[PDB]
């Protein structure tokens, strides 16, 4: 259906033809930028405010346009049909972005304010739509919670107790221009902060050699547990990447995938007396028992259809060919014995 | 309340207190349903939590008292009926599920195909809601 | 047991029901460092005073209390029951923290103590009961102890042989404010410990082309062995977390741990000639060898019970099965044979 | 001091001054133990060291030098029976321990189960503190 | 032939016999660069003008030479034999440089052509010949382009967030020297390019507490966002470095290499009806659906014959000879029961 | 022997008999330095010149003790035993470190020279003995060569270029304190190498907005081509580390071991004619091939022997099992099949 | 057009509207190639795309549709001339061509042989430029 | 100069040029070795590079042309010797290396022990320079 190709074309990338549209505002919208610092700069007055008005009502009346033709456009998926439905889909945290830029560039042509003009590029700098960045990211940061925050905490600790003792030892020393500049504790943390980091702007550095002492044996200590969590979350998403080529392929989910809803169906429909599945008393409880384990088992199947190919699947196949070749070498073997 | 002892000594021919392979077999043979060894094997498995291969009756009820309703399994039907839908927008030819549900996996009855599109299908034409098919189950 | 739940609720917390305690301890002592500083600014001398002293006794008192109430709920292990065995619980380095600032809350009660004031901030600094991060931490510290001794050990080498050439190059060189800033070697090795860590002040720079030539050719192999620590341990801590997610389920260990007290208790009880182990004078002695053989393969197979899968299970596995077909195949063949 | 060759004789019937695993399990059937071939091979290989499959005497001498009592096994010990703690403060209820070494495992008679326990429980009600009763093996 | 012997030298080097004049013709151009150094600090005329053009000469003769016994040379191989296949060759990125070395120095040797000079060096520099450096190095950075997209992305958000808001908080705080540091948000951008690289020149720090305090909170947070790209190709390079050792010898791809050109062209041979490939009407239909399904099989089977060992091949291995066993054995059973 | 006990002492150490007095030669030479220092603050002169002068004999006479007992213990490995063998030894590199030690020492004594007291530290310096650590490094650095290579070569090329535009672009920018810090390329040359590393001094920054664009465009950009070695490195060590902990036993290398010499002597005694091993014309050449092959496949199966474990051995394993019980199958058909 | 089902109804004898692996080894019987069980069964692989382990007729008109001229399958077999190349030139003798032919792999008939070799090496002596032989298939 | 089929002769019984795994089995039956099938297939594979399992000959000069005296062989006689080295200094007794010899691997007649030890020794009592033995070899 063509609403279906055109949220396809909104949303949902697939490539060029969407890219240049996402150019063309792109480039758009800095040259908007571009020309207010002219307007700032007061070029000719008559240029300066009459285009940037008209360009100004052409950027929000577009950007109002293609709000709402996506809003009408987002009725393809299931989810979303219907008026009560759409309000969810109005909720998503992402479209609200679009409205509050949509409101204040209408508050803007309407009239910090200056600043507020710069608000608007929220919209061009949010560029991802599927949201499929953050949703990667959020994974990788999630699983490695514990290590990022047990070196989050021994930095912290690290950096409050090194950045007392050169507070202490640093107390009363003058400058050459004549100015303390170790004269509180809020220096000393500022000091620290700067230092472990590996930033260093130089603006307060120890001068007595105590604090030279400390701060050299902290700085060594202390760098590589605030370099951590970039090596942690690299090596996070390097290893993904090797799991990401040894995929199984398509080919060898559809059964499981429909045993799990044939099952999940039989299971159901062993609730009604009168329903067609008793086709196939007291066995009427005995059926749904074997159905409950047939489909646990087709659960379990099903969840371990979709993994990366692991040697716990070797070794459950070698036992279970294992069964199935003794069970026959022993029934030739009675079959034999007979005579 | 535990009424389902009742069923447990269906189960337990020997009477010796557990359930073995060989009596879900033999039980399993009265209703014509003719299972393998390894299928058998793989069945027992998933109620047996003492790791000695044979199910014990306060597994049983373990099991038996399990919920079907929770949302850890909604998702898994509901991933299971996605992979099937060609865009992702949440229809399905009806045509494209009766055959799927007659050919593959393990074949269905056609008057069970009936029956379940008959409870479906009342939005229209053969476009059929999973997801709202799935809160039925 | 009501004193089993205290102590999971003290200590081994659950989540948000502690964690709301916690919470507030939190803040309110933050508003006591606020506040301190407060009365340090010399404000309305009646409040600054008189609420200071109540919320100061408050929070002693409090922090008394729950000292003694943990100490008391501490008998609910077997390790720590007894008047006698207490005292093992209370020599825990965790617990001294608390005594120390107990004590040291109640001495500024009474009376650089400045910065006494600061030392209760150890309590909530440390927050975590279990020690799980530090014991997380010390393994993968530990394993990697080798690699990480010979880079830093290569780094050390590298900055006192590259800090004295510099000295030498720049003994007798002037700035533009007149003053040497190369004047003797401990100057040197500070800029040479300020440079190798990549923070660069600026206070002392190279000023003599020689300088500089032996400057840029150290700092570019040297800043290498000093950031090899962090990507060690992070690479660490990432090949942990795949082999976190990939072991063996709880019911693989319960047969082997059965087993392995089993036999253990076979083998004590064997010392014994009157023990009803005898119903299972030269056959009393084989008996021995025969548990003591027993004993050790279990507790072998326990060892291994409890480990991720590995490939070498695989190859034993094969060998193991290939070994039981085969002797029925040739039991199969002799038994043809007889005709 | 070296009485133990007297019960290595035993094991080498044939006399060459080495044990096989066909010798094990001959020896091993006079006492009714029916082994299997697998667990003749398993036991077997724990002593060898020369990797020849064979078990030589001075390795029989070190198997048999080997002290029980050691921290290693100790904490091994410690370790299994941790597994079984429902709540890891270091207390068993008796009935579970009896219903737990006369089912799993190996199974042992009733009045092994029944010596051991005497020897523990002395302390109260059916709460056995397993970290005083490893000591005493 | 002699021609590929020269083509193996001058391109496709194997050592030290093209490393000795790769290493003459490196020094010797740096000597030219430091004689031209040397004439313009205007040394003894004479000399400094006549050996330098001397000198010059004597390269840029060499360069053409050499450019065109390789165009020549490069003959060797069938896709640049011809006069219309060589534009091809010539076409190469790789020698455009050069060419354009060769046209810059006659030009040079006729007359910033100051800067000119410096621009021969584009040939030295550019000494790996086959490609192999910059053909490894894009296969890492093609497979990971998603991971290193969204950290680019996220860094580039915070950096603009964060450096408009310390510009609204330093708005108008001015310095000791009397001079608005942060008077412009140009400023304020440069300042957190300079900040969120860990570089620090010091030339702008923030003054006001506000700007200190959002400063400290989003540099500790963001310096990792540009710290990542690192550790995930250096993780890349190592996992790949791993790959590398655990490949199939050459051995094995020899038969499955063999019958695909076999079947390959079997499958065109069939297209003609007198060929003697029908040697071995409507037997001649089906003969072309076995023949390309034997093709599409020799195709999988080489794509799979030159990869690195993969448990797949583990659990297609056993299937397949379960099968093969099985077949034999339900063989046997029948062959048995028939008394 | 006791002269076994001696070496084992002085070289490959064991643990803390020898740390104790590596302990005491550390700090008493450290102890030497510290009084050198002060005899040059010039204190109580009849002490710092006659204590200084003993202790300095104490110590080049135990060193050169310490080097004449180890030059003799040397002789229990064979590979040093004999006059002429142990020149050797002598040549090792590590021993000369402390002959020039121990003639520097001798020199000052007899006596920039104030730097040769320095000089000495040399030994204490180098205090790993069995060279475990730069054995450990260097195949690390060398199995990763290529990778290394072509990221500091990039780093070069982008550093070079980047360097000469910003020169261009800053030529005749003047600073506030008038002084032309851009004013030749050498100059931008040292700002590319002090900004390429994140070091950043600030004694050189870029003025115009051409320059600050082109700084900004490319740090960006460089600064992980020279962040990635450490990267590399890391994640090999980290990588080899799971690898060590993966190693067959030492009880699978004994047969091949032995397997091996015994066929390589066979071998070799099948040159002689006379020799027993012909006990087991034509037949005395076939021989010689079968045991040829016999050594070849010994050979491969001890190179094979002490490799960790890989699933070629389970592809092999499987294959072979196969065989072993395909050919039984058949022998019983065949039986079988006689009646 | 869709004339291919001609063919079909051939390897279709029991007409159920599906080809089995019995079907395909009982009719490439009649042509005397004698095949091996395995072999059957990779080669139904290659066309299957239900997991059935069975060919639909859909999927043999989609295997018949698949075009050999593309990039994919020119690259696969300009990389296997190019693993029999000694020096990588882009050339061949054609003697090596010959006994590779004839001997390794699945053997071709002589007659095969000097039929292809004429199509080939009408540029001069014994060197076959492979990458255009490429292009001629 | 290439003598060495005249050899090949006596391994080539049927004469088709190549050496199958049969032919050396049944030329080894006559010298009574009994070798074991994955034993013969193992020692195949040493010497073919074709792949296709079967000795060319070519590849039968190939591997006749081979040097023994090289770094690369040297390195491992030694290394497996110091495997067997209780402390790395070079020496080994003369008891255990016949014990070694004479028990583990595949076991050497006395008099070959005997003959290898008196090359052997010749330094003094019963150390053994195992680096001036290998250079023998």
């Amino acid at each position: 259906n063509i609403q279906g190709r055109v949220y396809n074309f909104l949303e949902r990338p697939t490539g060029w033809k969407c890219f240049v549209y996402h150019f063309t505002v792109f480039l758009i919208v800095l040259i908007c930028l571009i020309f207010s610092v002219l307007s700032t700069i007061q070029q000719y007055n008559n240029l300066a405010t009459e285009t940037l008005f008209w360009m100004r009502i052409v950027l929000v009346v577009f950007f109002g346009a293609e709000y709402v033709v996506r809003l009408w456009s987002a009725g393809c998926r299931s989810k979303y049909v219907g008026v009560w439905g759409r309000l969810r889909f109005a909720r998503k945290p992402i479209s609200v972005i679009d409205l509050i830029v949509v409101v204040a560039s209408v508050i803007v042509l309407c009239v910090a304010i200056r600043g507020i003009e710069f608000l608007q590029i929220l919209r061009m700098l949010h560029v991802d739509r599927q949201g499929g960045t953050w949703r990667l990211l959020g994974s990788v940061v999630f699983i490695h919670r514990q290590e990022l925050i047990t070196t989050l905490y021994i930095g912290f600790l690290g950096l409050i107790f090194s950045s007392y003792f050169v507070y202490l030892a640093e107390k009363d020393a003058i400058d050459s221009s004549g100015e303390y500049q170790f004269g509180s504790y809020a220096d000393a943390l500022w000091w620290g902060v700067v230092t472990v980091t590996t930033i260093g702007y130089g603006d307060k550095v120890p001068q007595t050699w105590i604090g030279k002492t400390i701060a050299s044996c902290f700085s060594v200590f202390a760098i590589s547990f605030f370099a951590l969590p970039a090596g942690i979350l690299g090596s996070g998403f390097a290893l993904k990447v090797q799991q990401k080529q040894r995929q199984k392929h398509f080919n060898r989910q559809i059964p499981a995938a429909a045993s799990l809803i044939q099952t999940a169906w039989r299971c159901y429909a062993a609730e009604n007396p009168d329903s067609a599945t008793w086709k196939i008393e007291h066995h009427r409880a005995a059926i749904k028992v074997i159905r409950r384990m047939q489909y646990f088992v087709a659960k379990k199947k099903f969840q371990q259809a979709r993994k990366p190919y692991d040697v716990r699947d070797v070794i459950e196949q070698y036992s279970q060919g294992h069964l199935n070749l003794m069970v026959r070498i022993k029934e030739l073997q009675r079959r034999l014995d007979q005579s | 309340i535990a009424e389902f002892k009742e069923a447990f000594s269906l189960f337990d021919k020997d009477g010796d207190g557990t359930i073995t392979t060989k009596e879900l077999g033999t039980v399993m043979r009265s209703l014509g349903q003719n299972p393998t060894e390894a299928e058998l094997q793989d069945m027992i498995n998933e109620v047996d939590a003492d790791g000695n291969g044979t199910i014990d009756f306060p597994e049983f009820l373990t099991m038996m008292a399990r919920k079907m309703k929770d949302t850890d399994s909604e998702e898994e039907i509901r991933e299971a009926f996605r992979v099937f839908d060609k865009d992702g927008n949440g229809y399905i030819s009806a045509a494209e599920l009766r055959h799927v549900m007659t050919n593959l996996g393990e074949k269905l009855t056609d008057e069970e195909v009936d029956e379940m599109i008959r409870e479906a299908d009342i939005d229209g034409d053969g476009q059929v809601n999973y997801e709202e098919f799935v809160q039925m189950m």
